[PDB]
């Protein structure tokens, strides 16, 4: 079908460079104005840049936070888009989608004739993730957030000082799922991530039920099962 | 470059209600260059409307677009459980810019947060750092204020908070704030308090603890 597949994203040092590629399929790529659009973690959509078709002159435009460091090119013989990123920053850490934007009104003529007479569509990719930091791979540290001896009760596990994302947290090997809140990770100033997973259970249950949090980190291949009990 | 603003920042409604989102442009935008996109968590943006008023193929009929050059409007006639997401307005005239985004969340009655506080474990203490956790469980709306205090001294710059997505059953939010200190700074003081200010609370609720 019609699709855009991004590739090339990964971990880059704050001073390094990286080339993202975007393969197009299913439509006449040479006639479409292409664009790179990024989205930082927990933030909105940010337009990185745009390149026009060879017919319209191939003029390229960039956003202010990106102008002077990023370049965009296209290979019509390969139906491929390229984003060369030089002098990266931590602020450049985001998911980079390759999109077509809103093309001309009659861009999709002939597209699916059995079903449609007039057709309009934009194309987006699944996006590629670019992480820019000076940190290395580090196993997570699981600390038990124990229930209050004062006293419904709440307990949990704090997963601190790990890199990179993601980390999976379960309770009693998935047996406990009600009242469980796994919060989004937070990037510390040291370049390491930290999150916390809490669960609220009846106080009496605290005396008759064992609670074990299971933390799995794929990059470090770490599995830590820690029990949570009052102090 | 034309700047796009969206109103309101957050829209709280229930399924089956009429949703109205306004996009304001710094300068007059040609109707053929404005679009409305919808994005859901962990998913690529989905083009809802192109050309201010035209509807993309496959988009349900409840999404409608209107507007002139400075003011535009995206209207959802009747909200569905799948229509609660983030909505952006984009403009292709002049330069390619997005809007701030309007979050549409399920409306429910005001619920006060349940405040809990967790001191650092002894393992983390011997590790060399102290992290104090403050948990605000099940509240609405999402707006909430957390203030850390160390022997009545208000803190700043050493706390980081994160909020969960809206619950499917409760339609409430949960917030977790972490205050990070060194072992020496943690052993210097005694009382540590977390003060919560929320719409569902008459007075800010404070949860404190002492080492021991």
């Amino acid at each position: 079908e019609v699709q855009l597949v991004e590739s090339g994203g990964g971990l880059v040092k704050p001073g390094g460079s990286l080339r993202l590629s975007c393969a197009a399929s299913g439509f006449t790529f040479s006639n479409a104005w292409m664009s790179w659009v990024r989205q930082a973690p927990g933030k909105g959509l940010e337009w990185v840049g745009r390149i026009k078709s060879k017919t319209d002159g191939g003029t390229t435009d960039y956003a202010a936070p990106v102008k002077g460091r990023f370049t965009i090119s296209r290979d019509d013989s390969k139906n491929t888009l390229y984003l060369q990123m030089n002098s990266l920053k931590t602020e450049d850490t985001a998911v980079y989608y390759c999109t077509t934007g809103v093309e001309t009104y009659d861009f999709w003529s002939g597209y699916d004739d059995h079903y449609y007479d007039y057709y309009f569509r934009d194309v987006w990719g699944k996006g590629t993730t670019v992480t820019v930091s000076s940190a290395s791979t580090k196993g997570p540290s699981v600390f038990p957030l124990a229930p209050s001896s004062k006293s419904t009760a709440a307990l949990g596990c704090l997963v601190k000082d790990y890199f990179p994302e993601p980390v999976t947290v379960s309770w009693n090997s998935g047996a406990l799922t009600s009242g469980v809140h796994t919060f989004p990770a937070v990037l510390q100033s040291s370049g390491l991530y930290s999150l916390s997973s809490v669960v609220t259970v009846p106080s009496s249950s605290l005396g008759t039920q064992t609670y074990i949090c299971n933390v799995n980190h794929k990059p470090s291949n770490t599995k830590v099962d820690k029990k949570v009990e009052p102090k | 470059e034309i700047v796009l603003t969206q109103s309101p920042g957050t829209l709280s409604l229930s399924p089956g209600e009429r949703a109205t989102l306004s996009c304001r442009a710094s300068q007059s935008v040609s109707s053929s260059y404005l679009a409305w996109y919808q994005q859901k968590p962990g998913q690529a943006p989905r083009l809802l409307i192109y050309g201010a008023s035209s509807r993309a193929t496959g988009i349900p009929d409840r999404f409608s677009g209107s507007g002139s050059g400075t003011d535009f409007t995206l209207t959802i006639s009747r909200l569905e459980p799948e229509d609660f997401a983030v909505y952006y307005c984009q403009q292709s005239a002049r330069s390619f810019t997005f809007g701030p985004g309007t979050k549409v969340d399920i409306k429910r009655t005001v619920a006060a947060p349940s405040v809990f506080i967790f001191p650092p474990s002894d393992e983390q203490l011997k590790s060399g750092t102290a992290s104090v956790v403050c948990l605000l469980n099940n509240f609405y709306p999402r707006e909430a204020k957390v203030q850390w205090k160390v022997d009545n001294a208000l803190q700043s710059g050493n706390s980081q908070e994160s909020v969960t997505e809206q619950d499917s059953k409760d339609s409430t939010y949960s917030l977790s704030s972490t205050l990070t200190l060194s072992k020496a700074d943690y052993e210097k003081h005694k009382v540590y308090a977390c003060e919560v200010t929320h719409q569902g609370l008459s007075s800010p609720v404070t949860k404190s603890f002492n080492r021991g």
